[PDB]
């Protein structure tokens, strides 16, 4: 009885459920290790014939009924999915830009992603730093 | 309904393709086995003969290569000697010029710079005088320009008030009812999108 | 960005998941929780360039799995983590090593021996024992502990260093029977 | 419709702009006079001093040019003669190499080519047999693949028609009422939009 537990971004933690463990029960384990709140979280099951929307389930749903299925938790509390973060700070070492042919001194960098770009490059790139 | 309807046909297509895939892989692998085995049989020819014939082939090349290296070694010595003796003279002639022409160029450089220095002495002072004359002119004229600029800016600011107060008020008084008119059309349009696309 | 596939293996109770949690999440654990399929991701800028560490945790409590053989084959750097407070883990190292050899279809792969729980007074396995065994296999050995968190950061870096040398060595060799295999840069 | 109101506001700005332009240009022209005449006060002395400085500067530069020119005649010219000598020496050295080693290199090439004549050529003949057997197998398997492809084509065509018939029928019978529905949506959409944008 294996359950595919997926977290935001691309984190996966397949745990071993037995006897009778609900979604909330399993998430209670990860919650302490991750150190977050289930308040802004929502449980979504595998996409079952859809154009592009996550079907929400319940917290009392048994994980045994989702054996082999991929269950992902997303931040449905105002704006879902992992968005790009705009933070300005130095880097660990002088590197090159991922947009222009120059060195990256003091620009912008994401927390979830972690891209390397200049201040101008912020809106110079039409692609998000989200990797699969 | 249409999605499920069409999906049903796609499913049958997948099934038929899968059913056909069986024989296909068997047939393909069957011919592939003739190709793999053929290459295996030929391996005792391609690789085997290339391994046996590579012996006299590489031997001939290696031997000739050794001869080439031997000849190169026997040539590099006298040639390097020629290069050394030649370089000794070639560099000697250069040195024989680097001393006199070098010293001469050095002394000439002194004169070159000396002439410039002697000329730059009055020029630098005059340049400062010129700069001072310009700076003073630009200071007096600049003061007049700035004073006038400030006046013009104040006048433009006064006329700007006609845009910040009357014009802005007019814009506000015009936008207010317009926004209401636009809101009505916007709201009704929202309904359309929830009527036709729903 | 540079991508490095890191797969960790070890016996159930060597602190395999503890090292990862205390490294990426910087969190400490207490209750033992059998890990089946976990993976951490971080876009770190080592030496300047952006490097994505694709770490994959395995199940310490398991025999043979077809699925394991699959994803373990897509790995480059392997960490042989074991607890020095238990001789069982020391012996299991050989089994895990042989397993990888078959899966990777190679006798020489980027593997690093890591002795976890080295700060504990229950030192059953001595450093010289593992170091000598490692030296006779051509693998590096680093002492670490998820409790103290000392050397964990460099331990994972050491693996990357092995991977970089592996690819270089491979290009300078060509998978041939060469007695001399000592080249770098 | 209320654009006539906004037009008046736009006209007001333009009118005030002209009321600004007039005085502004008048004083700006006087400003330009201050600038032009002022700059001319600098430029007059500038130009006069330019001639007074460029003349001796040219003389000074000419002297340096002459100096360097004469120096190049006593340096470059002799150095060229010696360069030619060194070149002649090197050419001689090269000639004494390109002749023996030249024939030697060609001789080595002969030894290489002569080897290749018995290394590549004969091997190519063996390769002909190998490639013949390879292409033979490719033709044998190719012939089988031809039968497979043809058979698979029939099997694919039969399944194609098997699905195409009911698919096209259901598509037509599905799009029929759907197009009628679309008409209902379109008609109502157009009608309502014409009222919103009336
Ligand atoms: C303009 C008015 C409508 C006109 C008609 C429709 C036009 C559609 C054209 C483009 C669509 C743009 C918007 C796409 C939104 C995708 C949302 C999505 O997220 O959907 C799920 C996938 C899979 O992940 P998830 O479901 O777990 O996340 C779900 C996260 N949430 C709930 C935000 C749903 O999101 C992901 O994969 C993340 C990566 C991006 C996935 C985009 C999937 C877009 C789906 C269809 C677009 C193409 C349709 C035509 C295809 C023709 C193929 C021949
Ligand atoms: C068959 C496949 C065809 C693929 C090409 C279709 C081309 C269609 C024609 C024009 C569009 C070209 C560009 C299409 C870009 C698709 C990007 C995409 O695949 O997105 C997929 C995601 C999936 O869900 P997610 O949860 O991963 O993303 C959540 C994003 N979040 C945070 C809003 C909600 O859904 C979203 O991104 C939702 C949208 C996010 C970005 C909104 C940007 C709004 C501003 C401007 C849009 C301008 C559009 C072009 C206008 C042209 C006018 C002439
Ligand atoms: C955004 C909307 C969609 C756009 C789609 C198109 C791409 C758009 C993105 C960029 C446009 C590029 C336009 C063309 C010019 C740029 C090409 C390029 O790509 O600029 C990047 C590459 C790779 O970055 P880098 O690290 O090299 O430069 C590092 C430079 N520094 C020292 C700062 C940090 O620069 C290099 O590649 C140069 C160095 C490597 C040269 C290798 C030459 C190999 C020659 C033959 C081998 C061919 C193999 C073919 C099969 C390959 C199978 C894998
Ligand atoms: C006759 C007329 C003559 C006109 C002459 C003057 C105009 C000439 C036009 C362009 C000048 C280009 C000059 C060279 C620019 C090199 C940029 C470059 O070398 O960049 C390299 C970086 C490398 O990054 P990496 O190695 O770390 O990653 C991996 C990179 N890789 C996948 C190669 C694996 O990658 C990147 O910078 C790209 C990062 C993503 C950038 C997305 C930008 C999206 C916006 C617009 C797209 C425009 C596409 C235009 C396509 C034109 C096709 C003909
Ligand atoms: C009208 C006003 C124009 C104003 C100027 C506009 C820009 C062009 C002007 C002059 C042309 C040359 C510009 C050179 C700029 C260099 C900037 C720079 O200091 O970069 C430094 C970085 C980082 O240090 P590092 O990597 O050297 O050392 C790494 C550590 N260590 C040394 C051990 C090596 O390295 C690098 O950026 C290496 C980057 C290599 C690729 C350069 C690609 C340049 C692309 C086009 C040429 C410029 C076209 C301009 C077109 C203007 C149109 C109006
Ligand atoms: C106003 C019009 C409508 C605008 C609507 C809004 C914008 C459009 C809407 C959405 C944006 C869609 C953009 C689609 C293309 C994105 C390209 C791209 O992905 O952008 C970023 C990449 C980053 O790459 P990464 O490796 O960092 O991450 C790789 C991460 N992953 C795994 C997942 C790939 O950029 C790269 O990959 C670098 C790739 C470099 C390829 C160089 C190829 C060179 C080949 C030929 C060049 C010949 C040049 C000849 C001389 C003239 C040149 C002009
Ligand atoms: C296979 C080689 C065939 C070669 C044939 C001969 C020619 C070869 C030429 C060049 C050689 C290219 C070799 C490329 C090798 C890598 C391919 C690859 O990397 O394969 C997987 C990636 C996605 O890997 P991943 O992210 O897990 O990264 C995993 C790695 N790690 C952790 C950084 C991010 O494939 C991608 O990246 C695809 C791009 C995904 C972009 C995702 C984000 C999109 C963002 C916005 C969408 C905007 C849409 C706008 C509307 C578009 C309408 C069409
Ligand atoms: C307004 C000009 C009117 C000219 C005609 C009337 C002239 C009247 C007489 C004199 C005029 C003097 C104007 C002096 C303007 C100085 C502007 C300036 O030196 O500013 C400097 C600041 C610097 O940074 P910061 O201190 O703001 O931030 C600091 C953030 N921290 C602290 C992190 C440090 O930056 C800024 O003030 C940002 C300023 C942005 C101004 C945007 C104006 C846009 C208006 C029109 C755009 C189109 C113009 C062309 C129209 C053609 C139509 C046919
Ligand atoms: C654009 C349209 C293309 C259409 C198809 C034909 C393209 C022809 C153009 C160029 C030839 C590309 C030939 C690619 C051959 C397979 C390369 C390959 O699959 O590399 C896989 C390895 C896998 O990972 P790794 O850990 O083993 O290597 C880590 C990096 N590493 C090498 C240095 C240790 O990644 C690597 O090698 C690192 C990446 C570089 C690998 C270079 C391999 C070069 C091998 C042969 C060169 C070509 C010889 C024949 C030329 C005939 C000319 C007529
Ligand atoms: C029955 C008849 C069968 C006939 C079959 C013919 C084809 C056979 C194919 C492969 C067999 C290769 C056998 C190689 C045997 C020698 C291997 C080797 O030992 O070789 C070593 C060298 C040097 O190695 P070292 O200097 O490290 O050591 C030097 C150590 N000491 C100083 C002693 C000098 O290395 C090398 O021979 C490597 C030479 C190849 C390098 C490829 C690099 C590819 C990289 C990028 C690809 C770019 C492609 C671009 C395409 C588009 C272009 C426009
Ligand atoms: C019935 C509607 C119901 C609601 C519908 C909502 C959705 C609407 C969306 C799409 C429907 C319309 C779809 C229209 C598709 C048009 C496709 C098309 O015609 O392509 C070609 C045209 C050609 O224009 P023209 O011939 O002017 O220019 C040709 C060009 N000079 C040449 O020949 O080289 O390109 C152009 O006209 C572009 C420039 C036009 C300039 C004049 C533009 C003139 C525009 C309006 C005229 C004034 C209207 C004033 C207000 C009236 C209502 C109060
Ligand atoms: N004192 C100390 N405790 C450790 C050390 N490493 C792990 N532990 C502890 O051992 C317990 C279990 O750790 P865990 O990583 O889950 O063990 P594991 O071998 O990875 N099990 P699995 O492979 O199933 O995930 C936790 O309390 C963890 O903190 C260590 O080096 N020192
Ligand atoms: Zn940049
Ligand atoms: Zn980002």
């Amino acid at each position: 009885n294996t359950i595919r537990v997926f977290l935001p971004n691309k984190q996966r933690t397949v745990v071993n459920v037995r006897n009778g463990m609900s979604l909330h029960d399993c998430l209670m384990k990860a919650l302490k290790v991750r150190g977050l709140q289930p308040e802004c979280c929502a449980v979504f099951r595998l996409l079952q014939e859809h154009k592009g929307k996550k079907a929400r389930l319940d917290w009392n749903t048994d994980a045994a009924s989702l054996i082999g299925e991929e269950l992902q938790v997303d931040f449905l509390d105002h704006v879902p999915l992992t968005t790009h973060n705009f933070a300005r700070k130095t880097f660990l070492k002088l590197a090159f830009c991922d947009i222009c042919q120059k060195f990256l001194l003091n620009g912008f960098r994401c927390q979830t992603c972690g891209y390397k770009f200049h201040e101008h490059c912020s809106t110079k790139v039409p692609t998000m730093c989200v990797d699969w | 309904l249409k999605l499920l309807d069409n999906w049903d046909s796609v499913t049958s297509t997948f099934s038929k393709l899968r059913e056909q895939l069986g024989p296909v892989t068997q047939e393909f692998w069957d011919n592939l086995e003739k190709e793999t085995e053929g290459l295996r049989q030929e391996m005792s020819k391609d690789l085997e003969e290339v391994k046996a014939k590579v012996q006299p082939y590489l031997d001939d090349f290696q031997k000739k290569w050794q001869e080439e290296m031997e000849l190169y070694r026997q040539k590099v010595e006298p040639l390097r000697a020629e290069l050394q003796e030649g370089a000794r003279q070639k560099l000697h002639e250069l040195q024989e010029k680097l001393s006199p022409l070098g010293e001469e160029m050095r002394d000439r450089a002194r004169a070159h710079v000396d002439a410039l220095r002697t000329h730059l002495a009055p020029y630098s002072d005059e340049l400062r005088q010129r700069l001072a004359a310009r700076l003073e002119a630009l200071k007096e004229n600049g003061g007049a320009r700035l004073a006038e600029y400030h006046a013009k800016a104040t006048e433009h600011l006064s006329t700007l008030s006609e845009k910040a107060k009357p014009a802005l008020e007019d814009l506000r008084q015009g936008l207010l009812p317009v926004l209401e008119s636009f809101k009505v059309s916007f709201l009704s349009a929202l309904e359309e999108y929830t009527k036709k696309l729903n | 960005m540079t991508e490095y596939k890191l797969v960790v293996v070890g016996a159930g109770g060597v602190g395999k998941s503890a090292l990862t949690i205390q490294l990426i999440q910087n969190h400490f654990v207490d209750e033992y929780d059998p890990t089946i399929e976990d993976s951490y991701r971080k876009q770190v800028v080592i030496d300047g360039e952006t490097c994505l560490l694709d770490i994959l945790d395995t199940a310490g409590q398991e025999e043979y799995s077809a699925m394991r053989d699959q994803y373990m084959r897509t790995g480059e750097g392997f960490l042989c983590v074991f607890a020095i407070n238990n001789t069982k883990s020391f012996e299991d190292i050989h089994h895990y090593r042989e397993q990888i050899k078959r899966v990777k279809d190679s006798e020489d792969v980027p593997m690093v021996l890591v002795g976890n729980k080295c700060d504990l007074p229950s030192r059953t396995v001595d450093t010289k024992q593992a170091q000598d065994l490692a030296r006779s296999y051509g693998i590096p050995f680093i002492e670490t502990s998820a409790k103290t968190r000392q050397g964990v950061d460099d331990a994972f870096y050491t693996l990357v260093r092995e991977i970089r040398k592996h690819k270089e060595k491979m290009s300078k060799d060509g998978k041939k029977k060469k007695k001399k295999s000592k080249t770098k840069c």
